RNA sequence: UUCUGACCUAUCAGCUUUUGAUGUUAGGGUAUUGGCCUAACAUGGCUAUGACGGGUAACGGGGAAUUAGAGUUCGAUUCCGGAGAGGGAGCCUGAGAAAUAGCUACCACAUCUAAGGAAGGCAGCAGGCGCGUAAAUUACCCAAUUCUAAAGAAGAGAGGUAGUGACAAGAAAUAACAAUGCAAGGUUUGUAUUGGAAUGGUGGGAAUUUAAAACCUUCCCAGAGUAACAAUUGGAGGGCAAGUCUGGUGCCAGCAGCCGCGGUAAUUCCAGCUCCAAUAGCGUAUAUUAAAAUUGUUGCAGUUAAAACGCUCGUAGUUGA
């Protein structure tokens, strides 16, 4: 809005058609928009996880 | 030693409660205060 | 890393505290123009010392010299946007006349003051803070926003405040008065 | 940062009479023994005799001071309290 | 690898050359030049224009603070460059390493072990202990910024974003206003009674913002009168702006940067009252610059205050019709 209101400013995008917004655009725009919901939820366990795999300890 | 005689003056003193007053002005308000009373009415 | 965002002082700590002359003449100034400490002072008199050591060093270097005149005409075109300076003088030693009431002239408040809307410099200055006042297009609540010369000409109130026909009047008491009369009557 | 040993009474040079009452401390971190000079008429019963005080500097760097003769070095907080603070009005709390 | 540029110290004056110091020749070695290294031969090289030592609480520079102009102090710390990964040393791979989240050993530390052996290096980010005058979360995220890859799509405590944060820096509230009554002025200006307006701060909801949330901004509800929604800090002889006001103490307690104050009227203590300076900031300490033309080139002083060598010759130095 900026101070004192009756006004905002922002950004605006129209792709040609929704294949292109499938296309050209980041998840978090997407969830944003509503086209996909959020994925897996891990985090950076997920690093904790990968760093206790070492390659051939285990059979995976 | 002579030490231990420390403190008398203020264990000495009666104490005063330190009533109550209408707040003392801050900012602008406490500037146009003292400039009435320095300089206006005076004369 | 350290942010390269920069930053500085406003002001310069006045030296020789209690030197009487100056010390009342800043109460006196206070007196006139509504300020709340001499903090605001000391901001706008190091504002006017910068612009006065600006033109010194210009003035000691020749006439005709390149760097001189484009700088010169540089910051006395920005004092004319300012409004310090009028349109007959034109010289760099008027710069030097430069004084600092005719630098507070310029404050906001002031020009309120002057101009009307409220009917004194404290109540212009509660009045800006507040949120009621326009400098058209824009609003603004500051009341150390100096006035240009082209602005002069559409200090308003502000379109969203009670003065401007906004959320009309007290809420409290209106509505207790139209919920009293619905019961009474 | 140092600690409390002896509990001390320096007398004033010639033009004054008074008893100044001072504090004998070890700094921590080099076992230098030092005396230290105490505001406040009640702040000589506000140290404990194995307390810990924070001692500071004297306005004048190594200078003597007024009429204390030999004490550069003053105490500013206690059992790690401000001195000022337990003394001026009771601001800030006693002894634990 | 050329040139040129540095802090303090003469109570450090001769250093360097068998163990390469300086050169010549020839080699070896290098990615390449070279005492870089071997052999043979010269006997040089550097030094009061300060070598060789010692000190440094010394990484260098871009720069920082303070400056009228000279200056003086500061520069671990955003960029650039160097150096190092507990202390030393030696190595592999590969274009690039004498690499440290590569390796081998020693010393100094030190973990697991069934005692046979094994594993170890936070000055990455967190976090702990200790040291201390002295310093934040075992946070969230790879969206942006970029990097690395078999390069979109994966990774990154590089990095961003928050949390902690009175380190600094900017903006800015703590009322405003009209009535009367009173006050002073030639219908005025000031100030205690009243009494309707104005509004953040704040609580809630949103709109929005966002990697995600929070903040910001914006809107809608709520929502000040002792506007208790309560401004503090340090002062009030002089220096130095404000008390020969009121009580207590009574040379004691104490204050006091300094001069001094305190022995029965304390303009200085301990209070209270009043007043004053700065103000969401204000005190204190230590260091440092100005003030300091008290380090003096600009710009000091040397008859007597500090200071002309006892006297002359004279080499370097500086200066020269």
């Amino acid at each position: 809005t900026l101070f004192g209101g009756g006004r905002t400013k922002g950004f605006g995008l129209i792709y040609k058609n929704v294949d292109a917004v499938k296309k050209f655009e980041k998840k978090y725009r997407l969830v944003r928009e509503g086209l996909i919901d959020k994925e897996t939820k891990a985090g950076r366990r997920a690093s904790k996880e990968l760093k206790n795999r070492r390659k051939k300890v285990r059979g995976t | 030693g002579s030490l231990a005689r420390a403190g008398k003056v203020k264990n000495q003193t009666p104490k005063v409660p330190k009533l109550d007053k209408k707040k003392r002005l801050t900012g602008r308000a406490k500037k146009r205060q003292l400039y009435n009373r320095r300089f206006s009415d005076n004369g | 890393p350290k942010s390269y965002r920069n930053y500085s002082k406003t002001a310069r700590n006045p030296k020789r505290p209690f030197e009487k002359e100056r010390l009342d003449q800043e109460l006196k100034l206070i007196g006139e123009y509504g300020l709340k400490n001499k903090r605001e002072i000391w901001r706008v008199q190091y504002l006017l010392a910068k612009i006065r050591s600006a033109a010194r060093y210009l003035l000691t270097l020749d006439e005709k010299s390149s760097k001189r005149i484009f700088q010169g005409e540089a910051l006395l075109r920005r004092m004319v946007r300012q409004g310090l300076l009028g349109e007959n003088e034109e010289k760099l030693d008027y710069v030097l006349g430069l004084t600092l009431p005719k630098l507070l002239e310029r404050r906001l408040q002031t020009k309120v003051f002057k101009l009307g809307l409220a009917k004194s410099v404290h109540h212009a200055r509660v009045l800006i803070r507040q949120r009621h006042i326009r400098v058209g297009k824009q609003m603004v609540d500051i009341p150390s926003f100096l006035v240009r010369v082209d602005s002069e000409k559409h200090i308003d109130f502000a379109t969203t405040s009670p003065f401007g026909g906004a959320r009309p009047g007290r809420v409290k008491r209106k509505s207790l008065k139209k919920q009293k009369e619905k019961t009474e009557a | 940062k140092g600690i409390v040993v002896e509990k001390v009474a320096i007398e004033a040079k010639q033009p004054n009479s008074a008893y100044r009452k001072c504090v004998r401390v070890q700094l921590i971190k080099n076992g230098k023994k030092i005396t230290a000079f105490v505001p406040g008429d009640g702040c000589l019963n506000f140290i404990d005799e194995n307390d810990e005080v924070l001692v500071s500097g004297f306005g004048r760097s190594g200078h003597s001071v007024g009429d204390l003769p030999g004490v550069k070095f003053k105490v500013v907080k206690v059992a790690r309290v401000s001195l000022l603070a337990l003394f001026k009005e009771k601001k800030e709390k006693p002894r634990s």
